[PDB]
């Protein structure tokens, strides 16, 4: 079922800030704009977690493209292996998200990894939700293509049970 | 791995 991080740490806010410090240039940066933005909108539309982009400085999650050793001591493995990483909530380091460009990043197709479903399961991380053990959920630990995506409820207990269900 | 701590 689902799962935290040990310590279940948790955003104390409801309103949060990112910014995108560098683009991947496999994708239009418009379309990277969207796939992050729907990927924040995944977990607001089930939390009353709201999520703001910014342009400039330091954000609550300061999302960059980067590959192998990109400052901060966990590395990136080239192609495959870790498509992306994020920090538990908190401070500085804390919620920011990393997605390893020596990937391709797509959307809407069964080729490389769909930026939207794997910043939708890095952004869950970024909220402190651990790896779930269902084939079908978001968090699970193991990439999968679907066409269609939705949430398992599996996703939003574990979500709610944190921050709440949506008040709207 | 992609879930840190810190
Ligand atoms: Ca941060
Ligand atoms: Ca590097
Ligand atoms: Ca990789
Ligand atoms: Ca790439
Ligand atoms: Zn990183
Ligand atoms: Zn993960």
């Amino acid at each position: 079922m689902y799962n935290f991080f040990p310590r279940k740490p948790k955003w104390d806010k409801n309103q949060i800030t990112y910014r995108i410090i560098g683009y991947t240039p496999d994708l239009a940066p418009e379309t990277v704009d969207d796939a992050f933005a729907r990927a924040f909108q995944v977990w607001s539309d089930v939390t009353p977690l709201r999520f703001s982009r910014i342009y400039d400085g330091e954000a609550d999650i300061m999302i960059n493209f980067g590959r192998w050793e990109h400052g901060d001591g966990y590395p990136f493995d080239g192609k495959d292996g870790l498509l992306a990483h994020a920090f538990a909530p908190g401070t500085g380091v804390g919620g920011d998200s990393h997605f390893d460009d020596d990937e391709l990043w797509t959307l809407g197709k069964g080729v490389g990894y769909s930026l939207f479903l794997v910043a939708a399961h890095a952004f869950g991380h970024a909220m402190g939700l651990e790896h779930s053990q269902d084939p079908g959920a978001l968090m699970a630990p193991i990439y999968t293509y679907t066409k269609n995506f939705r949430l398992s409820q599996d996703d939003i207990k574990g979500i709610q049970e944190l921050y709440g269900a949506s008040p709207d | 791995n992609d879930a840190l701590i810190x």
